[PDB]
RNA sequence: CGCGCGCUACACUGACAGAGCCAGCGAGUACUCCCUUGGC
């Protein structure tokens, strides 16, 4: 992927998909960034497509 | 026992917003959680 | 109703009487 | 040494800081003059405990006042209350006790809070 | 006293602005209608005849017939034309409508019951050419639309006679008036008891609400010379 | 003088409401009212944020401007600026001022009094009325009547009640508040 | 048609009331020794004064 | 508590620390705590809903009294202000100090004047 | 006065969309399906992945 | 046709050709805040006036015959009288104290 | 009501030749009494009705 | 397609222009609105 927005513990991602179809199966799942952020994809983000 | 234990189901409180005459449960989530696991299960 | 209902009481007392 | 008192204002969050020092009768809110500092309809709100004491009481002193905190009614309600306690605090500590029971008696005859930081408080009904 | 300059031209007779309390006018209130819809037409005794007399519950009613025709004798009025008249609507349901003056109603019954139709369902009417709301749903108590100096009136049968032009000049002079009219074919006249000042009967005989109001607005347009 | 501009100096002397009008010679024509009409406290701007609705009757010992104030910012987009009301208030005395020759207090004191209903029904029952309802029935029968007039108005509110107190004052039916008021009162007669 | 000022004596305590309305106990002010009970909406307290039209009826419940 | 069941009527609280004076309203109605809430509490007990008030303070409460005409009521504050409210209009009819009007002192054991 | 005239529709019905001009209508119609379409297709997906 | 203010100093009241007349309020700047109105002559109004003693009523001659008094506070004319027959123009009240109405 | 205190009264007389419930009788003529006072002092025909019922008493 | 829970539009509660005047939460070497024509 690649983050667009930071807040403090959750985040917004940028460049990975196309379709919040797609993330509509990938919901509740697993994402484990670069340096060692255990992490879960919660939930589709509405007008950036 | 339908009646009362509403809470099997989901209904609006309003009614119908306008009254039609032409000659209560709008859905049963429980029911359709059951069958849509069953579905999804097969 | 207990006030009203001596009242009326005393008023067929009174018929009564 | 000097005569020199200071006396505080309370509101929600405004608060107000005076200093009540021996002169011939300016006043200033922050430097700028008395006849400027308000929303200017609450001009006659904040002339009031000058208007009840008559300015030979106001003749002899000089205060300047600090505010900060809150909008404008918060504002003016502080300047008020820092005008009246902070008169009263100058004539306990350099004139007459009597005049200071004097000036506490008419004051608050007319009105409360021109004295106490009653507070907002959070008590319904329970 | 000066000879009142005479009109060169003709005038136009504005209607009655909704903020003007002021004037002395007439109001008339076509209450306990029965405007129901089924399916999208009205419920009637045409074809509905063979369903109410299935269900077995009062055919007489569905008689959207009786406020057409009622309303055609209130906008066809002179009143109407000088501007000097006012329609309220009022149904079992509770509804309220108001009925303005400057508008055509179709005589035809069934485009005027698809108008009544689609009234009850947007609840607004607006005019073609003009962007105005002609026909407009309004809510409960009447009161509220109602001016305060009025006489608060309806018609009903064992109510004394007194005549309609004694009680139009007894009317004072500021003080406008409506009239309560129980539009239904058969019933009791209880159905603006919560607002009436007076019950007046007119004539001996039993009579339509059309009749009613007709022989009415005529008496008020010959004591207002219209 | 230490700043006090040159028309507070002139009125260095007795209480004035907008530092213009005097509380002094002002009579109460309704003996009921006597105590509910609040005129004893002066007050120079019915602005006083104080906690006149606690308990029982307060409403009452607050002095009657700031009642009307309050009634007056009953609606939608008019539910905060109490700055603006008082604007009204301020703006409108001056209005029947240069329109009555006359002290606003009084006239506005007269307007109350003679807009007191004393009757009415309840779902219908005629029964009589209370002194604290009285007042409110009435200042609040006053703003809704001049913001009835001042809907659509190019009048603004300000003088539209200026008009409305000053017709409420003489006591003509050109009023919608006497107009309401003897509507209640002639219904009231009517169940009995 | 004449007008009645009076006042409030006492408030009472158990009439049933439908409705927020109350009866009350009121002593005239010019013939202070006839004192009756009436009816009277919204919040009232003891011992003030009132105004009325219909003196000569009684008020019910 | 009530003196017929003699079981526990009610905690009343909305006290800033102890209550350190109570007094009763002769009429039965009203009552007063007074405290190091720097509150004093006049507390609507007898109608059906309940109340408090705050009179508050700019000191602490030490005792509280009572007028048999039930309107007026008197605090006493460690300051030395006695106080006299109208209890309606719970305001300040009245207040003065009391420091150099009970001024004695040199108790032994001290080395103030 | 001058009298208006009510303007409304003769077949009336709460389910049908009512505009003059057709590209307008059909646009606005398809919208709403295709709308109404992605929902449903994201129910379909949620349930499954749950 | 006639601008008045009275003899207070604030308030202004004038006719125009239509036959209203309007009295409106002024500052000393920019103020022009509308009093009143009043449009029951039908017919121009040439000539109106305060009282120079009360500060309630005026006079007002319509060109038709008619010479009006006003108050301020209703929205009727106190007074009216006719007797003239041809275009009255010009008109005012009575100055003296023993002159009072 | 003040209508309705004669009757009361003509029956407390009723009860104080017929003696019975004493404290009750005397209780509820002594509250009416302070309910009404002055009424009672400004009538005339009540006076002799609380003649007789005093001597009763 | 149905539904409520929010959000937004709806004209005197006007606009536009100038002038004048007051806050609380707020600090991880940390936060960016895209995606593209040209040229270096």
């Amino acid at each position: 992927g690649t983050p667009w927005k930071i807040f403090k513990n959750t985040a917004f991602i940028k460049d990975m998909f196309n379709s919040s179809l797609e993330i509509a199966k990938f919901e509740g799942a697993a994402i484990r960034t670069v340096s060692g952020i255990r992490g879960q994809i919660k939930r589709a983000l509405s007008k950036p497509e | 026992r339908e009646q009362f234990n509403p809470f099997q189901f989901k209904t609006n409180a309003r009614g119908p917003k306008f009254e039609v005459t032409t000659n209560v449960i709008k859905g049963r989530p429980e029911l359709s959680r059951a069958r849509s696991e069953e579905k999804r299960r097969q | 109703m207990a006030g009203e209902r001596i009242a009326e009481a005393l008023e067929l007392g009174m018929t009564d009487l | 040494s000097v005569q020199a008192v200071q006396v505080f204002g309370k509101k929600k969050n405004a608060t107000a800081v005076a200093r009540c020092v021996q002169g011939k009768g300016l006043i200033k809110v922050n430097g700028k003059p008395l006849k400027l500092f308000a929303p200017e309809i609450l001009r006659a709100k904040l002339y009031e405990p000058i208007l009840i004491l008559g300015t030979d009481k106001f003749a002899d002193v000089d205060i300047r006042i600090r505010v900060a905190g809150g909008g404008h009614t918060s504002q003016v309600y502080a300047v008020r209350q820092a005008i009246a306690k902070s008169i009263v605090a100058y004539y306990a500590k350099y004139v007459d006790e009597h005049s200071k029971n004097l000036l506490k008696q008419e004051l608050i005859q007319f009105d409360r809070s021109l004295l106490v930081a009653d507070p907002r408080r959070c008590e319904p009904k329970k | 006293p000066p000879p009142a300059l005479p009109q060169l031209v003709a005038e136009q007779h504005v209607p009655i602005p909704p903020n003007d309390k002021d004037t002395k006018r007439l109001i008339v209130v076509l209450s306990n209608a029965s405007l129901e819809t089924y399916k999208y037409t009205l419920l009637n005794s045409d074809e509905h005849i063979g369903i109410m007399r299935k269900m077995n519950r009062d055919i007489s009613d569905a008689r959207p017939d009786i406020t057409h025709q009622c309303l055609l004798t209130l906008l066809d009025s002179p009143i109407n034309k000088a501007g000097k008249l006012q329609i309220y609507i009022q149904t079992a349901k509770g509804v309220l409508i108001e009925v303005s003056p400057t508008v055509r109603i179709p005589r035809t019954f069934k485009r005027f019951a698809g108008l009544m139709v689609q009234l009850l369902h947007r609840l607004s009417i607006k005019g073609t050419n003009t962007n105005e709301k002609l026909l407009k749903v309004i809510q409960n108590p009447i009161t509220d639309h109602l001016p305060p100096n009025c006489r608060k009136v309806t018609l009903s049968f064992d109510a004394p006679l007194v005549r309609v032009r004694d009680y139009v000049d007894t009317l004072g002079p500021n003080e406008s008036i409506c009239v309560f009219v129980g539009a239904m074919a058969k019933g009791p006249d209880n159905f603006a008891d919560a607002y009436v000042d007076e019950k007046i009967s007119i004539s001996n005989y039993s009579l339509s609400a059309s009749v009613a109001c007709s022989k009415f607005c005529h008496a008020c347009e010959d004591a207002w010379d219209i | 003088y230490d700043v006090l501009p040159k028309e507070v100096l002139a009125e260095v002397g007795s209480v004035k409401l907008f530092n213009r009008w005097s509380y002094d010679d002002i009579e109460i024509r309704d003996i009921s009212l006597t105590d509910y009409i609040q005129i004893r406290a002066p007050v120079y701007i019915p602005h006083s944020a104080g906690r006149y609705a606690v308990k029982r009757f307060r409403k009452a010992n607050c002095p009657i401007i700031e009642r009307l104030t309050n009634s007056l910012m009953m609606h939608g987009r008019n539910n905060g600026k109490k700055l603006m009301a008082v604007r009204i208030v301020a703006h409108a005395f001056e209005i029947i001022h240069l329109m009555t020759d006359q002290n606003p207090i009084q006239v506005a004191v007269d307007a109350i009094v003679n807009c007191g209903p004393r009757e009415d029904s309840t779902r219908r029952q005629a029964v009589d009325v209370s002194p604290l309802r009285r007042v409110n029935q009435a200042i609040a029968l006053l703003t809704t009547g001049a913001r009835e007039a001042a809907f659509r108005n190019v009048k603004t509110i300000a003088e539209c009640l200026a008009e409305e107190l000053i017709n409420a004052a003489k006591g003509s039916s050109n009023s919608y508040a006497i107009k309401k008021k003897d509507e209640l009162e002639r219904v009231a007669k009517s169940n009995r | 048609a004449p007008v009645k000022f009076v006042k409030v004596t006492r408030v009472l305590g158990r009439t049933g009331s439908r409705g927020g309305v109350t009866q009350v106990r009121v002593e005239f002010m010019d013939d202070t020794t006839r004192s009756i009970i009436r009816n009277v909406k919204g919040p009232v307290r003891e011992n003030d004064i009132l105004v009325l039209l219909e003196s000569e009826r009684e008020a019910r419940r | 508590w009530s003196v017929q069941t003699g079981q526990l009527l009610d905690r009343l609280s909305g006290h800033e620390g102890p209550v350190s004076s109570l007094a009763f309203a002769p009429d039965g109605s009203v009552l007063v705590s007074g405290s190091w809430d720097r509150t004093a509490r006049i507390w609507s007990i007898f109608s059906r809903t309940q109340t408090s008030e705050p009179l508050q303070l700019q000191s602490d409460v030490l005792d509280v009294a009572f007028r048999p005409d039930s309107k007026q009521i008197a605090i006493s504050t460690l300051d030395g202000q006695l106080t006299f409210w109208s209890v309606s209009e719970a305001q300040q009819v009245s207040g003065v100090d009391g420091r150099r009007d009970v001024s004695g002192g040199r108790r032994i054991t001290d080395r103030r004047t | 006065i001058k009298t208006y005239i009510p303007k409304f529709e003769d077949d009336f019905d709460p389910d049908k969309h009512y505009d003059p001009n057709r590209e307008r209508a059909e646009l606005a119609k398809l919208k709403a399906e295709h709308k109404r379409e992605r929902k449903g297709a994201l129910r379909e997906l949620r349930k499954d992945a749950q | 046709h006639c601008g008045e203010i009275r003899p207070d100093g604030r308030v202004l009241v004038a006719g125009e050709d239509t036959g209203r007349m309007q009295v409106f309020d002024v500052g000393q700047g920019t103020r022009a805040v509308i009093l009143k109105t009043w449009h029951i002559h039908k017919q121009p109004v040439w000539v109106t006036k305060w009282s120079p003693t009360e500060l309630t009523t005026l006079m007002s001659c319509s060109d038709d015959k008619t010479v009006r008094l006003w108050d301020l506070p209703s929205n009727d004319p106190t007074r009216l009288f006719t007797g003239h027959t041809d275009y009255v123009r010009c008109g005012a009240f009575m100055p003296g104290s023993a002159n009072s109405n | 009501p003040f209508s309705t205190i004669p009757s009361l009264l003509t029956f407390l007389n009723l009860f104080a030749q017929r003696e019975l419930n004493v404290p009750l009788t005397c209780r509820i003529l002594f509250f009416v009494l302070k309910t009404h006072h002055k009424q009672i002092v400004a009538s005339r025909t009540m006076r002799a009705t609380l003649e007789k019922v005093r001597a009763n008493l």
